[PDB]
């Protein structure tokens, strides 16, 4: 809860700081964390690469 | 089958080449490896060689050649599509390396990096922890300054995965200015996937007490309210869960008129989660804010809340905040009187009185009693409330709550105060007084004059005061021995109790 | 052959190189046949001629022939002796600089044979500067050549600190780690892993091996089919572990180690445990990662299987102690130990036949486990308190007559944490411990004064206990400790006083 | 007091175990291996005679 004879009595029945008070409800739902799996997306040359690539160039 | 076989001797060979000290050789091997990673057979040989993946990772984070950085990061991205690829990357120091590449000035490299990390964060055990430890959080928040929306969608989702259920991460995101950046995204872009991934991050952060104020200060309530009628239900629901979590901290915001109007309409939704959130958000936003109360009443909030309660039945997750909103809307603002009348015109009195009975639990009962106290302020509700049986049930609730307070060893004191306060207002009507007295309540009311709680004394004195305006009643009060305790309540620091105490005394003669 | 030798010898010493070359060729071919070979090796003048000719010729053919000849003689006991005597070592070392592979290969193989069987070879190669040269040859790429070169280094380095320092000065660690990251030839990886193992017991090579990325590099082979390769990587890793709190990208290594704890090979489990205990020592990042990958359950299982094997339980318990404190997931780990049924065996380790090092480690684990409220009752139910008290009394007595001072501190610190529970306090008091705790307030050791004042502080919150603390005369030493330079001591002393 | 129990600088402390196993020093005995005297001058005639 969060706070804000006849004549005098009327001042009593009309006092703002009297209950009920407005109140707050603190929610804290975090969810389940489902997966976002649908986001959108962002060798002949070896023969001309030299000795270091001979082994490869041969097999490919 | 012959490709896989060829891949087996090509991989060990390219591993040697990647480890060469001659950058020309290195760079050239990177190229072939990237090309091989594009085909399954050879991709498999790559992911299955601990030395190959370690070389790719090391080459990527140490090269000064953009093409090599691109080819290696691209190789890693390609490997991240498979379970074994994800594992090899994680086991080869790929996470610290990928987090470093986030600082790359080359879009293509940065894109490969954030995407590879997203796959790790999603499917690789230990990846969330590794990224947090490598400073990935601070870097991802900083990257929210980029403008490619697809890039931003992946980046925000990475932050969502990392922050979920992890308070430390949330604090770091806040430290890096995450709330302002995320709220800016919601205000600016129109790409649904980005608005959704972003709203989930805000949702996750909104449960942390430190992030709430920041999000609200950054204008988060208003920005989230902008997407409440989007055709994407996942976007709407997420904006609603977030708004509800933040709501208890946004009761002082302005520029909320559109949001409030939209929430009143959502109360008519056929989606339980939409209605639950709208009711909860509205209950909090109307707490001690007369401007919001006026706005909500103006757009027909009362009628919508009553229908919500009627449609809700015994679902307290809907009725409690709905009833609390109605209570807030029926007091302390220019149109409260109109509001009290509107509840009756839309057939809310019977259901309101009904909610005082089982299966209702204490939280709901307390809110309902409060609303009744406000509704009774309108003379036109005195008879309807009586006819509905409000008095007998309030009296019964009061008796039970009082007895519980008197046992030594929602707090019942509150129920005592509330119920007596409601009877107090209801006693303004002559017929209600007869019913009130007829329930042998005078003895209990006098006993409450001795209460140690001021508020209770006030409502006790108050109802006796109203009752005493009728002679036969006043005399009954005097006979019950109210004079002495009343006399004592004249020296109270509460002029209200003193005023009522004086009145009862006066009227008793 | 015997008859030709003297002839070919003179021809080799002939100043006309054209003559020398022809000579070298026949001698080479002759060294191929065993009968003539033995003739050559038994002739000192001949071998010496072959040695000189080898390092002096400018003809590759001659260089190849002479080196090859020496290589052939190296296959026999008397041949190695002949080469050694005719100063072939210094010459062979010089040939390690040859631009011709055939020559290089002959030289390194001949030196390898000498290193393997010729008594006195090691010292000679060291003086000749072979170590730095062999290290420089580690950038070659022929794996059979690398296998032999690294094996020469292994032979030279084993149990010889000086050689390890030269290998270090020569950049050996980085070059060796590179081989481990680059090749798949098992004999080479095995021969390289042995050099690393040998160097890893050197306090100067350790930091260098770690800085070169050796921990991760060795981790790349932990699941290789070659068991000898795997175990050597593990021994090396364990030796290096105390010097690796700085490394990053250790997730793969840590994950693999946690898995190797489930091994059936005791040497493997032992090493994994040792490595993990040291890698988790004061490193929150490694603590986190180890917990994430299931290290708690794996370590608890390890202790559960170990029995009284302290070589396994001590580092496992130490790892668990590290993991249960000072990091975001310590709470999780403390709970995890209970969940995986670790509390019973942990408390049991405080009893015989456990030796002091293990008992000390266990007391520390229990201390951290008691930080978790959910462990208060189960720790009590396992009889942790009376045993901690018994160890405390015993140790305290030995200090008034592993250092018992450490046991006094540890047991009292564990009790200090256990005392956070009202029922545990009853038990602690019931063992008449208040008199002893007050006495500890007089200990000259600040840390002991701290836990003593701490536990007394916990105990003083219950009427009966406070009054008992007062009746001991605690007031005097406590007021004194109010002036302690130690913040903890002073805070706790003040709290006790206040509570009284 | 809350700070005292919090004090991360206070004991117990983590500790290292000193390992230094150099092995025994086995031996790698399995490493893989890595009539014309006529045309010649009068210098190699003696050899050509005995051969
Ligand atoms: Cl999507
Ligand atoms: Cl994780
Ligand atoms: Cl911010
Ligand atoms: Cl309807
Ligand atoms: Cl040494
Ligand atoms: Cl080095
Ligand atoms: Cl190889
Ligand atoms: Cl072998
Ligand atoms: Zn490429
Ligand atoms: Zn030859």
């Amino acid at each position: 809860d969060v706070a804000p004879i006849d004549e005098n009595l009327k001042a009593a029945d009309s006092d703002p700081t009297a209950p009920p008070y407005d109140s707050l409800l603190v929610f804290d739902y975090e969810g389940s964390g489902s997966e976002a799996a649908s986001l959108s997306s962002l060798y002949d040359y070896l023969n001309e690469w030299g000795n270091r690539f001979k082994k490869l160039a041969d097999m490919y | 089958q012959d490709d896989a076989e060829l891949a087996t001797r090509a991989i060990p060979e390219l591993t040697k080449l990647l480890n060469d000290e001659d950058q020309v050789v290195v760079n050239k091997a990177a190229v072939m490896v990237h090309q091989l990673s594009k085909k399954e057979a050879s991709r498999h040989a790559i992911m299955r060689s601990p030395q190959m993946v370690s070389a790719i990772v090391r080459t990527m984070q140490n090269t000064n050649d953009v093409e090599t950085a691109r080819c290696t990061a691209g190789t890693l991205h390609n490997l991240s599509h498979h379970r074994e690829g994800l594992l090899a990357i994680f086991k080869s120091g790929g996470i610290p390396a990928l987090v470093k590449m986030l600082g790359s000035p080359v879009d293509s490299v940065l894109f490969y990096a954030i995407t590879t990390l997203h796959n790790l964060l999603l499917h690789q055990e230990g990846a969330k922890m590794a990224v947090r430890l490598a400073g990935g959080l601070q870097k991802m928040v900083a990257l929210l300054n980029k403008t490619n929306v697809k890039f931003l969608a992946i980046t925000t989702d990475c932050l969502q995965i990392l922050a979920y259920g992890n308070q430390e991460s949330k604090l770091i995101i806040l430290a890096s200015g995450g709330p302002q950046a995320l709220v800016n995204i919601m205000r600016t872009y129109t790409y649904e996937k980005l608005l959704w991934t972003t709203s989930r991050v805000l949702k996750v952060l909104s449960v942390c007490s430190s992030n709430k104020p920041a999000i609200v200060e950054a204008g988060g309530m208003q920005a989230l309210g902008l997407h409440l009628t989007d055709p994407s239900q996942r976007l709407v629901q997420n904006c609603l869960w977030t708004l509800r979590n933040l709501s208890d901290a946004a009761t002082k915001q302005e520029g909320m008129e559109g949001l409030l109007g939209t929430l009143v309409q959502l109360l008519g939704s056929d989606d339980i989660n939409v209605v639950t959130c709208a009711a909860g958000i509205l209950s909090n936003l109307t707490c001690n804010n007369y401007k919001n109360k006026m706005m909500v009443c103006q757009v027909g909030g009362i009628e919508a809340l009553v229908r919500t309660v009627l449609r809700a039945g015994d679902r307290e997750d809907i009725t409690e905040p709905a009833i609390c909103a109605l209570r807030h809307l029926t007091s302390r603002h220019q149109e409260a009187e109109m509001a009290q009348n509107a509840v009756r015109l839309h057939y809310g009195l019977p259901v309101v009185v009904k909610l005082l009975h089982p299966p209702s639990h204490w939280p709901l009962i307390k809110a309902t009693v409060g609303l009744i106290r406000n509704l009774a302020l309108c003379p036109a509700n005195h008879a309807p409330l009586r006819e509905q049986g409000a008095i007998p049930r309030l009296v019964q609730l009061l008796v039970r709550a009082h007895q519980d307070t008197q046992r030594r060893t929602v707090r019942m004191e509150e129920i005592v105060e509330g119920c007596t306060g409601a009877l107090h207002i209801l006693a303004r009507d002559v017929h209600n007084r007869i019913v009130i007295r007829g329930l042998n309540t005078i003895p209990l009311f006098v006993q409450l004059l001795y209460s140690p709680i001021e508020n209770i004394q006030r409502v006790a004195a108050g109802v006796l005061c109203e009752l005493a305006q009728d002679k036969e009643a006043a005399e009954a009060i005097e006979a019950e021995g109210a004079t002495a305790p009343l006399t004592e309540l004249l020296h109270s620091r509460n002029e209200g109790v003193a005023t009522y105490a004086a009145a009862v005394l006066f009227r008793m003669s």
